[PDB]
Formats: structure tokens, C-alpha cells, sequence
């Protein structure tokens, strides 16, 4: 789990 | 429609290059994403956890710490920051 995969998954 | 955001919002949104004074939630959460990569503000080993106790992010959303699971308490922060 990466942070930037992770909050491209807020929306 | 477009949201404006309060002064500090803003001022956060602008140092990681954003020019307008409104913005669409998805451009907000764009920014605010750029922000907390740029000055590392996720746990490297617990990527999910963002630290902002000791940053601007801390004083503007009002927590120590959040989760980037919580969706819902992630968009609540951000709406308190918007007029």
C-alpha cells in the first residue's frame, strides 16, 4: 500500500 | 461548481504551485495529495497514516494524525476549510 496509490482511491 | 478556499487552505494549495482562489474538490484533493508527498508527510513504513502534529496540515485540519482509508472524516477536514 503506497500513499499515492492510496489517496488516488479518495474520489 | 467551483469551492473557495479559506486563507490557510490556500495558502497550503499555493505552495505546491496551484495560482486560482477557486477550485473543484477534485483539484483540492489533487494539491492537498502533492502537499503531503512533497514534504513526507506519510509514515514511510505505515503509508496509509499521514503525521501532521509538527506541520501547517496539523493546524488546518485540526489533527495530529488521520488515515487516508477514512474517506468521509478526510472530506469533513477539508469542507471545514472551504467557505
Amino acid at each position: 500500500e503506497t500513499f499515492s496509490d492510496l489517496w488516488k482511491l479518495l474520489p | 461548481t467551483l469551492v473557495r478556499p479559506k486563507p490557510l487552505l490556500l495558502k497550503l494549495l499555493k505552495s505546491v504551485g496551484a495560482q486560482k482562489d477557486t477550485y473543484t474538490m477534485k483539484e483540492v484533493l489533487f494539491y492537498l495529495g502533492q502537499y503531503i508527498m512533497t514534504k513526507r508527510l506519510y509514515d514511510a513504513a505505515q503509508q496509509h497514516i499521514v503525521y501532521c502534529s509538527n506541520d501547517l496540515l496539523g493546524d488546518l485540519f485540526g489533527v495530529p494524525s488521520f488515515s487516508v482509508k477514512e474517506h468521509r472524516k478526510i472530506y469533513t477536514m477539508i469542507y471545514r476549510n472551504l467557505v
